[PDB]
């Protein structure tokens, strides 16, 4: 009896069930037809979507640079980017006045003096809820190799890790006390150091002469502004408030240190900190600041008070704010629609050319022993 | 190193610690590539022949410096150690299979003795030089042994040399004169004598030595080959041959023509090595771009990096650019892919497995499939031409039948050949049914001839289906029909075929006793075996001469004398006194040797008809023989015998005097008839050769056998033909010719032959012959023996010789030496830029096999001296078509497509990373969450491409045998060019551009595209956004490029994509990651995610889909059209016929 007989399976003998993917022009015409159909459909859909949302972006670096001090001068047109369908209403965007003012404010004890800008921007139509409010930072690179690994995780989680492990961690230059003493910084990275410092004071809707009272504060919240998982990442600190200090740049805010009146901010609630410490990808990123889910902003000449605390033209950067309204797709991005339409259009024109060159023009009947290249 | 041997006191001139000089190798034989004690360094140096491993080892020792990105212990050092270890494990397992069959051979038993006082059974390895040895019938010989005695007196043993030299006949060997008398097994311990020998020489038929047999004082008996039993020779017609082992180990001429299984490499590895170097070049170029741009951007006091990041990785922009350079070299490591070599090892091993488990190449009589022995080279078999072939072992089974005869001008063949069947069915005539009806006529004639024989005297020794000379006309002519004189003619002829022989007859009792015929060559064995199947069966020489049982009645012949066969005589004779009183001399031999010894001026029509019939028979591939007779006289016989025994008594120059006296009696003769014996080919060998020659392969039969048998086999196999000029390059080793005249004669022959081919070997008509792949002029053959071959392979004639051998359609070397086999293979292999297969069955064949690119052994049961050193081990020649035509073009196309798609894959990955670096001031920041990069090339994408390489097939297992011309595309090496590589890399770069800049656009050119509105523009969420569509794109491109979408391939594609989704969704549900804490619920549930997931794979696979469909329609392939044909039908006949 023969024992070395190789098993006559249908896999060992390479006989598995299969489909010989011959590209006869009854198979590729249908492929290109279905691709063109699906992609032109999705392109029309996404174009309608990216046209159903509407927004307004205003840049405000010349506030500290060149805004006037007592009169509401107009903003040049290279700052207003307003996508609003219902054009030529009683209000029209691209006409916003703006004025800066050095103001003596209080924080905990010492009443420091910051510098403010005030922007009167008019939206011409209502925008239904979930009106978000992002800030925009050009030429800011959060995506560097040393920058993106520079923080302690357990510390943000809420912990008193050590004075040694924090001292030699990947957050090298900013992990110990800048002054003489040997305290340890609470957020020990330079990713938490450079957090955006401007402060947006919610749109005070000027009197539209319907409710003629001067103030109509469209109260937008800054809570529930990040993913709940982030809240599961952070936590109030276990440090004794004795050995922690703002790293170098919260000084103009914690001008005396972490104390019983200026306490170390709990991170599970500080949601703007949670938005910042998730590192953006490009240098021209947006980030979420406020929102409102339960009431529609009406057409009106709103006014926002932007404490311009972040000196950004120092590195030729730019900063701005946007008030986009959302849809199921996202915010206004005209490019998905155009990309889908372009792919569908080229698939359609190649379908047309293939059906032509394989049905109407010469069809090159299948398998003839004339092209075999050993019959010539 | 000329050695000496002593048998019972050593020579005091080699004292203690001075006697071990003349260190003789151990009788073991190592064909394994690695020893246990030295496997590691050898295998490491072999794996590092791949240049990329140098780059990977340098990059591993470079991450130890704790300044760049990835820490050293696991991430970057586990892959190298694991890859090296699994590669070494595969190679060690393969080498151990070779080693286990090696150690199976090394334990073969031999009766050893010089210390044992008896010839106890031992193994081959236990054979020290100078130890007595006994050998029995058909025993493979352990080592080169000098004879000392044998079973029969006079010292005659027979050696079947077919394993070393392709000669079939049992060559006679003589025991040395003094010392033959040691019949016992223990009377050797008083045999005191000394042996003198010479250094080991690889020339087979040149050896000399001496013996000192110590009242005897001093003896001396030179020992040529006639005392030398070689190692592959099989001892026959002798019960015991009490020899002495003189050579052992690698001193033997059988082993002295090989290395130690020189490790072959797959010829795709080298072009792949150049491609690796080019990819490393582009890697360095892009890393230098990165370093310069990073330094330029980091040496500014105006960028936002100076303010917010207090930093520099060195107190200079130049130093930080340098650090970034090396760190980028770490990040862009996959330009020279690490996963290339392990993927290719895994693919090649699986293809070797699939070769091993194919029943379509399972030979039953030996019970083993096409077991591969080098799993690296499975793709080279898709490129080879120049299938060099042995003759005696591979092509011919070496069973010799008796087909036809021509007696009294009358032919009796009634035979048909598969050779002729193919030769006719190739043209329009006799296509299919004629074969069946003709074989039916042959069966009918066979049964009618057996019936006619039964009507004659009862023949118990005759056995149906034990006879090949079927001729009913012969039976009726011997019965008496058609003539009373023709009966006498055929009767006397069949009596002559039972008189001229020397065969020994033995009766096998039981069922009607079939008699066995032990002869000196299977030629006369077939002669006599047919001379009993038509009456006139033979018995033993019962103290007189032969006894013939003619038509049921016995006849005792006294044999007067016999003149034995020789290589120079070409004929053999015997004088016998027949019962009719008169004595008669028979002389049978070659056709052209008897036509010279014939009484002239007689039987003009008879002799011319016999000449034309032998011409027909020798053209049909049969090995003809002529028999002649002469009525000798009593006084003439006794006087010739007195001259004969007088010449025998003259001890000096005796053989020449015997040949001179024996040529005075064989001059006047007359032609009884002419036989036609056929040396049987294997099954399907003519069809195999036809199929291969249609593919594009050129087949050079180069045997070690005589010059005319080679031409016979060239006629059988249909290599030769009847419309073919013959080029016989010969420099007759004219006695004592000046050597330079040898070369001058050879040069003139080469020059006139090249002339007539209308050219010469001017070295300009070689660079135009390094780029030509065309079946040559089909009307030329080149027959050249070893001597002419030896002299045309020396300095410059070689080149000329090459050109000659390139024009002639066929080549038939003859009496060629193992070293010369290897030299011809190496001349065609190096002188041209071409691949080369060598199929063999023996020692000469092992030399030919290790020197060729692909070595195939045949398991011809002759001792696997050429199977333990081959790439593959086939059982028959007919499976070579299956192997080369199915598992060759398949494997080659598969490896080409695998490595092309693989370069594409790694290109798209690393160039997407590079574009991201472009968007972050070239400071090398991963966008892929430090685990996508870890698991990408491992899990998400490796299985689709390895499956495309292992289990993809273009046409079929049978449509490839039905259309061999497709193999031409592998001959000219058109599936792995250097434009498929560059086109695939350009494709990868384009697809990286698209598959990075589409999701980047989607989720970065807008404020937080996330539907409910939250941060998904993060550095890692964008990583998922471009890393899921990238995996789907790569697997689609690996799928679009395959031809046979089957169960496993589509299953693996689906599981790889579903596995990236599952791995994300599972790994981002815990706090352990903290960058991906919940990435699944807030990336999946978006709509831009699915929009990009469906748009980037199409936008990446659309250009090659368009190119593929158009380049199928407007321009075809050959495989394209054969698949468009075999799709509908046109090959269902072969499929249905083969499956059942
Ligand atoms: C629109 C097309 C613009 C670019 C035209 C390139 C023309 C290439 C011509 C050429 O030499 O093709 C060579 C190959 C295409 O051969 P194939 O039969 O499909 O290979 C399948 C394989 N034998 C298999 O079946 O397994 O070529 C390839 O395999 C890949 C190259 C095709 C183009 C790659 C994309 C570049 C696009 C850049 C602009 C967009
Ligand atoms: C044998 C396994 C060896 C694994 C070693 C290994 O690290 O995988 C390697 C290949 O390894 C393979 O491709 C083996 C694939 C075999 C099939 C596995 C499929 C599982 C499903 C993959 O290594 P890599 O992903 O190319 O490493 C890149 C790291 N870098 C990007 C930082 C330079
Ligand atoms: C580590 C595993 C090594 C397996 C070694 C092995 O036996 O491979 C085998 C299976 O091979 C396979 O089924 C695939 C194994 C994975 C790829 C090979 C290992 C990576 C290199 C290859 O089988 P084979 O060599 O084709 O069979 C030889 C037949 N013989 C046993 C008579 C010689
Ligand atoms: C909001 O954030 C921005 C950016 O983080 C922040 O602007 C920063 O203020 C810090 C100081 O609080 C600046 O750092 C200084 O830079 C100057 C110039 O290089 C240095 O001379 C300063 O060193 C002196 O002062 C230190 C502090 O007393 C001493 O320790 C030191 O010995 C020196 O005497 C100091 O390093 C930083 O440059 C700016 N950033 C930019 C971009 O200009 C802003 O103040 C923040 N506002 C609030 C309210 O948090
Ligand atoms: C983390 O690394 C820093 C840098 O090496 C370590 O530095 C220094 O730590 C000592 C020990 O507390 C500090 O000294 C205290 O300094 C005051 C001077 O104001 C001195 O009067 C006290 O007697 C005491 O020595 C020192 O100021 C501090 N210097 C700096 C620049 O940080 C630090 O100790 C490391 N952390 C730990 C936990 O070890
Ligand atoms: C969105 O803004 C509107 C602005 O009116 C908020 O409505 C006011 O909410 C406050 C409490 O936060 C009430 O005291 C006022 O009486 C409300 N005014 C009106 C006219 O309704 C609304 O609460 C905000 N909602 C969200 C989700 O932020
Ligand atoms: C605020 O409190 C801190 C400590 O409690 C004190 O040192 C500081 O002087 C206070 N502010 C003012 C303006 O005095
Ligand atoms: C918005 O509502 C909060 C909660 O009552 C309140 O503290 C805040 O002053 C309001 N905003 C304005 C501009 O009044
Ligand atoms: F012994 Be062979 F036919 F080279
Ligand atoms: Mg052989």
């Amino acid at each position: 009896a023969p024992k070395n007989r190789p098993p006559n399976t249908a896999f060992r003998q390479q006989r598995m069930r299969a489909w010989q993917c011959v590209l006869t022009p009854k198979l590729i015409v249908t492929v290109f037809s279905i691709l063109a159909a699906i992609y032109l459909g999705f392109g029309a859909w996404l174009t309608y979507l990216a046209h159903t949302v509407r927004d307004l972006k205003i840049d405000y670096t010349d506030c500290l640079t060149s805004a006037p001090k007592d009169d509401f001068e107009t903003i040049p047109q290279n700052h207003i980017t307003a996508h609003f369908s219902a054009k030529d209403s009683t209000f029209d965007p691209y006409k916003a006045q703006w004025k800066t003012t050095e103001r003596e404010v209080q924080v905990a004890n010492y009443t420091d003096n910051r510098q403010f800008c005030i922007v009167r921007f008019n939206i011409p139509e209502d925008l239904q809820p979930t009106i978000s409010f992002f800030y925009y930072l050009e030429n800011f690179y959060q995506n560097h190799r040393r920058y993106v690994n520079s923080f302690n995780a357990k510390q943000l989680l809420g912990d008193a890790v050590d004075g040694k492990t924090i001292n030699d961690s990947t957050c090298d230059p900013i992990t110990h006390d800048p002054k003489g003493t040997g305290k340890i910084v609470y957020p020990c990275g330079l990713v938490a150091n450079s957090i955006f410092n401007d402060t947006f004071s919610s749109p005070l809707a000027l009197a539209v002469r319907n409710s003629s009272d001067s103030s109509r504060p469209y109260n937008m919240t800054t809570k529930g502004i990040a993913w709940p998982g982030l809240k599961d990442l952070y936590g109030k600190t276990s440090y004794s408030l004795d050995q922690i200090v703002p790293p170098p740049n919260w000084e103009r805010r914690y001008k005396y240190g972490y104390q019983e009146n200026n306490p170390p901010p709990d991170l599970k609630t500080d949601e703007l900190f949670q938005n910042w410490m998730m590192l953006a990808a490009a240098p021209n990123f947006y980030k979420l600041y406020q929102k409102n889910d339960t009431h529609p902003m009406l057409a009106g000449q709103y006014e926002i008070e932007i404490e311009s605390n972040f000196d950004v033209t120092v590195y030729k950067g730019r900063k701005a704010f946007v008030i986009t309204t959302l849809s199921t797709m996202g915010s206004r991005n005209i490019w998905p629609g155009i990309i889908f339409l372009i792919v569908g259009g080229i698939c359609l024109v190649l379908d047309i050319y293939f059906i032509l060159s394989f049905f109407i023009w010469r069809p090159r009947k299948l398998g003839d022993p004339s092209y075999l290249s050993w019959n010539q | 190193a000329p050695r000496k041997l002593y048998f019972n006191l050593p020579p005091e001139l080699k004292d203690e610690e001075g006697h071990p000089i003349q260190q003789f190798p151990r009788n073991k034989i190592r064909t394994a590539k690695y020893t246990p004690l030295s496997f590691i360094p050898k295998n490491l140096w072999f794996q590092f022949h791949n240049i990329a491993n140098i780059f990977f080892l340098f990059l591993v020792i470079l991450v130890i410096f704790p300044i760049f990105g990835g820490v050293n212990p696991g991430l970057n050092s586990v892959p190298l150690i694991v890859i090296i270890t699994v590669t070494a494990i595969k190679d060690a397992i393969e080498d151990y299979r070779r080693t286990i069959l090696d150690i199976e051979l090394n334990n073969a038993p031999v009766h050893r003795l010089s210390g044992k006082a008896r010839f106890h059974k031992d193994a081959w390895k236990n054979l020290v030089v100078g130890d007595f040895v006994r050998i029995y019938n058909d025993d493979e010989l352990p080592a080169d042994i000098i004879i000392l005695a044998t079973s029969d007196p006079d010292g005659a043993c027979y050696v079947e040399t077919k394993n070393l030299d392709g000669e079939t006949n049992l060559k006679v060997r003589q025991a040395l004169r003094c010392g033959r008398t040691l019949k016992h097994a223990r009377d050797c311990e008083r045999a005191q004598f000394v042996i003198e020998s010479e250094p080991p020489q690889p020339n087979l038929y040149k050896y000399n030595g001496a013996i000192r047999w110590k009242e005897p004082r001093e003896m001396s008996e030179p020992i040529g080959i006639d005392n030398l039993l070689l190692r592959g020779c099989h001892l026959r017609n002798t019960e015991w041959a009490l020899g002495v082992v003189v050579f052992t180990g690698h001193d033997t001429k059988i082993m002295m023509n090989a290395g130690i299984t020189p490790s072959k490499r797959a010829r795709i590895a080298r072009e792949l090595n150049f491609n690796v170097i080019c990819n490393f070049g582009i890697l360095l170029i892009m890393c230098l771009i990165a370093a310069i741009a990073n330094g330029i951007a980091w040496g500014k006091t105006d960028a936002s990096l100076a303010w917010f990041e207090y930093g520099s990785i060195g107190g200079t922009p130049a130093l930080t650019g340098f650090i970034t350079f090396w760190a980028a070299v770490i990040v862009f490591q996959n330009l020279v892919p690490i996963s290339l070599y392990i993927s290719l090892e895994i693919v090649r091993t699986l293809q070797a497995f699939f070769i091993y488990s194919d029943v379509g190449m399972y030979y039953e009589k030996i019970d083993q499939p096409c077991i591969p022995k080098s799993w690296n080279i499975s793709d080279d078999v898709g490129q080879i031409e120049y299938i060099f072939s042995d003759k005696t072992g591979t092509l011919t089974q070496n069973v010799m039948e008796f087909k036809k005869a021509t007696i009294n001008g009358q032919p009796y063949g009634e035979a048909y050949t598969e050779a002729q069947a193919g030769m006719d069915r190739r043209r329009g005539i006799n296509v299919e049914e004629e074969a069946k009806v003709i074989r039916e006529e042959i069966a009918a004639a066979k049964v009618r001839a057996i019936r006619g024989l039964r009507e004659l005297h009862d023949n118990p020794y005759l056995h149906d289906e034990d006879m090949t000379f079927i001729a009913p006309d012969f039976v009726e002519d011997l019965a008496g029909k058609n003539g009373p004189e023709q009966q006498q003619a055929t009767e006397h002829f069949m009596l002559a075929l039972a008189l001229c022989h020397t065969v020994v007859a033995e009766k096998q009792p039981g069922d009607p006793p079939k008699m066995i015929f032990k002869a000196q060559s299977p030629d006369e064995a077939a002669l006599v075996a047919t001379a009993r199947d038509m009456g006139f069966t033979v018995l033993g020489m019962s103290d007189g001469g032969i006894n013939v049982n003619v038509m049921g009645k016995d006849m005792h012949f006294p044999v007067l004398s016999i003149i034995e066969f020789n290589s120079s005589r070409k004929r053999m004779s015997t004088i016998v006194r027949m019962p009719d009183g008169r004595i008669l001399l028979f002389c049978k031999g070659a056709d052209s040797v008897i036509y010279s010894r014939l009484k002239k001026g007689e039987q003009a029509d008879m002799r011319r008809e016999t000449a034309q019939h032998l011409e027909m028979f020798a053209v049909e591939g049969l090995r003809t023989l002529c028999i002649a007779e002469r009525e000798l006289s009593e006084e003439e016989y006794r006087e010739w015998r007195r001259e004969h025994d007088l010449a025998a008594t003259a001890l000096e120059n005796r053989e020449e005097k015997l040949e001179e006296v024996a040529d005075k009696i064989e001059r006047d003769l007359t032609l009884l008839g002419g036989t036609a014996i056929e040396d049987r080919l294997q099954d399907g060998v003519p069809d195999t050769i036809a199929l291969l020659a249609d593919a594009g392969i050129k087949l050079w039969v180069l045997t070690g056998d005589k010059v005319e048998t080679a031409i016979n086999i060239g006629f059988s196999c249909n290599l030769l033909n009847n419309d073919m000029d013959l080029l016989r390059l010969q420099v007759n080793e004219s006695d004592a010719s000046t050597e330079d005249d040898y070369l001058q004669l050879a040069e003139e022959q080469l020059k006139t032959n090249l002339e007539r081919f209308n050219m010469t070997g001017d070295d300009e008509e070689l660079k135009r012959a390094r780029k030509d792949h065309n079946a040559p002029s089909p009307t030329y053959a080149l027959v050249i023996d070893g001597f002419t071959l030896r002299w045309v392979l020396s300095d410059s004639l070689k080149q000329k010789f090459l050109l000659l051998c390139k024009q002639c359609k066929s080549v038939l070397c003859c009496r060629v030496s193992p070293a010369q086999k290897a030299a011809v293979v190496s001349m065609v292999k190096n002188g041209l830029d071409v691949m080369t297969l060598s199929i063999g069955d023996g020692a000469n064949d092992v030399a030919m096999i290790q020197e060729a690119d692909v070595g195939v052994g045949i398991a011809g049961e002759e001792g696997r001296q050429a199977v333990m050193s081959s790439d593959f081990a086939i059982g028959q020649f007919r499976f070579l078509q299956r192997l080369v035509l199915v598992h060759g073009r398949w494997s080659y196309r598969r490896l080409a497509e695998t490595i092309s798609n693989f370069f594409y894959k790694n290109m798209i990955w690393t160039w997407s990373i590079f574009w991201y670096q472009c968007y972050c001031n070239f400071d090398i920041a991963y966008i892929f969450e430090y685990t996508y990069i870890l698991m990408f090339n491992l899990f998400f994408t490796s299985v689709p491409v390895i499956l495309m390489g292992v289990l993809d097939q273009d046409v079929s297992d049978t449509v490839s045998l039905a259309v061999p011309q497709l193999y031409r595309r592998g001959i000219e090496r058109k599936e792995w060019t250097q434009t498929k590589f560059w086109l695939y890399m350009i494709d990868g770069v384009y697809q990286s551009v698209m598959s990075f800049f589409i999701p980047f656009i989607f989720v970065v050119l807008t404020p937080t595209a996330a539907g409910n509105g939250l941060d998904v523009s993060e550095r890692t969420r964008l990583g998922a956004y471009i890393a899921h569509p990238a995996v789907i794109t790569i697997n689609g491109y690996i799928l679009i490029n395959t031809y046979r979408w089957d169960w496993l391939m589509l299953l693996s594609i689906v599981l790889s994509d579903v596995f990236i989704f599952f791995w994300t969704g599972v790994y981002t549900a815990t706090t352990y990651s903290a960058g991906f804490y919940q990435a699944a619920p807030q990336v999946y549930q978006e709509l831009t995610f699915w929009m990009c997931l469906i748009v980037t794979p199409a936008l990446c696979l659309l250009p090659r889909l368009v190119v593929k469909c158009i380049q199928k329609q407007r321009f075809p392939y050959d495989v394209d059209i054969i698949r468009e044909q075999a799709n509908r039908g046109d090959f269902a006949a072969a499929d249905a016929a083969a499956v059942a």
